[PDB]
């Protein structure tokens, strides 16, 4: 089931709830190395899906690591890490407060799109004089 | 302390002077040179970790400026274009006050004539190619003379005199790094020495900014016993050269304050103690070399 | 500024007079520096 | 006789300024010729791409 | 029929991705030189 | 044009031949070495013989003898380049 | 070629510009073979740069 409306800061567009990226190992190896067996890629999705489903739930009010400490665990340290490391990332508790605008209004909006000069791909303003017909066209 | 800072430092440097060609526009090589200079500038503690390497960069960097054309290799700057020139010697105080025993001790090395850093460095020493410091030296002896001693007046001076102390202390503070085979003079008909001129124009301020004059003719005085007495000795040590020296030495026009203006000097201000026993050591100094001499 | 008294750095220096018309302008700030100290 | 060698000096000044003024032209006109000159041999090199 | 849409959203996203590459060659301003000369804490802060 | 079918308009002038034969006599090359020359009819005999393509033979040996006139212009005024 | 690799813009048309308009057909050997030609006819009207 779906009921809230989840926004995130877009430069966080690299996340997928699927699959990991670079990004992340190059700032927490410590499930990479494949050293300690205790640790993998694979509990550390499981952590971090768990977590993001936990804030996506009601992310109008903040969730703490020590909710999920509570809930489930294999440590405290990496956990935290981790934990903080989303919230710097925003992934959670981002949506934590609302803030609102009336918005007035400027002469520019985004329903306005007029002729006028443009930077965009070529376009020509200016056809073809007489002469031009005077061709054995295709 | 931001290590991260350190390193982006130190391997922009280790290119943009080792630069096989990926830069479009030189110009942006001297934006670069320029707002790194700048920035050091703005530091004025610790640098030069894996230091070697990026001791003798930052002296390239220093020595980038100044005209070149032994003797001196560097015509002294005339002082109405630049400003960077200034930021070179600025730092090469600042960033080399730490007498800690590293970074003196990185230049000290460079003095001589993983582990493959070490081999890096007397690669580029020979890809210098005696020695080197000399050239700061040279370096170092731009931006003061030949404009305020050739101006109208003194006081346009007190401007560019502010910045020009900490350049006297450098110099001296390296003369402490010279106590080997080498053959250095530098009062060969290349500067001479209006430093005497200089200390007097600043006397007569004196009896006539602020903060910084006193020191000045201090140190000058100091600099020019020091370098003297180095030369000598150090050629002496050597003894690859004849006593004619002592005859060179006793051969400058800029040189040796007369005793009739340390007599005057000795009555009037009265507020010189410190600098009366300069001048005074330095004619000692100077009676001595005509006594023994013969 | 450096432009204004020249801008000899290379230019294929075809026929290498340049390094002479340099030394001249060398020994001008020779005598310069003779004649202030003087 | 040092204010007889400054007049004189200062007598022969604006002669070495005309002869800078002089060196400034010639120079830029040496650095158009440059121009033209370094334009002019990529093209005898290959007009194709030069073109 | 389609072809004027794509070629329209076409340049959209072009000028979008074209827009990434500039950055401030355009213009040169002044990077606060301040320091004209170092000043007086400079010098005593040396022999300080 | 050729690399332009779109060409100018026209339904009577002259206009390729025309620099062709601006450029041809800049070059001064009386004796031009080049692309066969004029010493007996039978090299245009010859020549006929060869000219067959539609137009590209004619089209490169044009372009040939403008790259000509270029280079003989060039070494020209790069010599008194280097003279002044 | 001119406006084939050019457009919003273009070479201006009062002198003999249309060279470009006649852009290549041969570009390399045409090239080589002509500055062979040069270089050929420099050294015959030929028969160091200065007097």
């Amino acid at each position: 089931p779906q009921a809230h409306e989840i926004v995130i800061p877009s430069y966080s567009k690299w996340f997928n709830l699927e699959k990991i990226h670079s990004i992340e190992v190059q700032s927490l190896p410590e499930f990479f190395t494949n050293r300690i067996p205790s640790k993998t890629p694979e509990v550390y999705m499981r952590y971090r899906n768990f977590m993001v489903n936990s804030y996506r739930l009601n992310p109008n009010e903040y969730f703490s690591v020590t909710t999920a400490r509570r809930n489930v665990s294999g440590d405290a340290a990496a956990l935290f890490r981790l934990h903080k490391f989303l919230t710097k990332w925003g992934l959670i508790n981002y949506q934590v407060d609302s803030k609102l605008l009336p918005k007035n209004i400027e002469p520019p909006l985004t329903s306005q799109y007029s002729t006028r000069h443009d930077a965009p791909r070529g376009l020509f303003p200016f056809e073809s004089y007489k002469p031009s017909v005077q061709l054995p066209d295709m | 302390r931001n290590f991260y800072l350190k390193r982006f430092i130190s391997d922009l440097l280790w290119l943009v002077l080792i630069h096989p060609e990926n830069f479009t526009c030189n110009r942006k090589i001297l934006n670069f040179k320029k707002d790194l200079v700048i920035v050091l500038s703005n530091i004025s503690h610790l640098l030069e970790i894996a230091s070697s390497i990026d001791c003798l960069l930052i002296l390239i960097l220093v020595i980038s400026f100044g005209q070149p054309k032994e003797s001196l290799t560097f015509n002294e700057f005339q002082l109405q274009w630049g400003k960077y020139q200034t930021f070179g010697v600025d730092i090469l105080a600042k960033l080399f006050s730490l007498e800690k025993p590293n970074l003196n001790y990185f230049k000290s090395i460079l003095l001589n004539k993983n582990h493959k850093d070490k081999k890096l460095l007397r690669r580029l020493l020979n890809l210098y190619n005696h020695n080197l410091l000399n050239d700061v030296v040279s370096f170092l002896f731009s931006a003061i003379p030949l404009q305020q001693v050739l101006s109208q007046s003194a006081d346009p001076s007190l401007l560019i005199d502010q910045f020009s102390p900490v350049i006297s202390q450098s110099l001296t503070s390296i003369l402490v790094i010279v106590q080997l085979p080498f053959v250095w003079l530098s009062s060969e008909e290349n500067i001479g020495s209006g430093l005497l001129k200089l200390s007097e124009i600043i006397l007569n301020i004196n009896n006539s900014y602020s903060k910084v004059l006193l020191p000045s003719i201090n140190i000058s005085c100091v600099q020019l016993i020091k370098c003297l007495v180095e030369k000598s000795i150090c050629f002496e040590n050597c003894l690859n050269n004849d006593p004619e020296i002592l005859k060179k030495i006793a051969s400058i026009p800029n040189l040796f304050p007369t005793d009739l203006e340390i007599f005057q000097l000795f009555t009037n201000p009265s507020v010189d103690i410190q600098i009366i026993n300069q001048y005074q050591l330095l004619y000692n100094l100077k009676n001595d070399i005509l006594t023994n001499l013969e | 500024a450096e432009l204004i008294p020249e801008l000899y750095s290379f230019q294929q220096l075809v026929d290498s007079e340049k390094r002479l018309d340099h030394f001249i302008h060398l020994r001008n700030l020779h005598m310069k520096r003779m004649v202030a100290q003087w | 006789e040092l204010n007889e060698n400054a007049r004189e000096l200062e007598q022969i000044k604006p002669k070495i300024a005309l002869q800078d003024k002089e060196i400034t032209s010639v120079l830029s006109n040496l650095h158009e010729s440059n121009k033209r000159y370094r334009f002019f041999k990529k093209i005898s090199e290959d007009p194709v791409k030069a073109l | 029929q389609l072809l004027p849409l794509q070629k329209a959203v076409r340049g959209h996203v072009l000028q979008f991705e074209w827009h990434q590459n500039s950055l401030l060659t355009n213009t040169h301003p002044n990077f606060l030189s301040k320091i004209r000369n170092i000043n007086v804490q400079d010098a005593l802060l040396t022999n300080q | 044009h050729l690399p332009f079918s779109k060409s100018e308009n026209p339904v009577l002038s002259t206009i390729a031949f025309l620099v062709g034969l601006v450029n041809p006599k800049t070059v001064q090359s009386m004796t031009q070495r080049a692309i066969q020359s004029a010493e007996s009819i039978k090299s245009q005999k010859e020549e006929i013989s060869d000219q067959k393509p539609i137009e590209h033979i004619k089209e490169g040996s044009e372009i040939a003898i403008s790259s000509l006139g270029y280079r003989s212009h060039i070494f020209a005024t790069n010599e008194e380049r280097q003279m002044n």
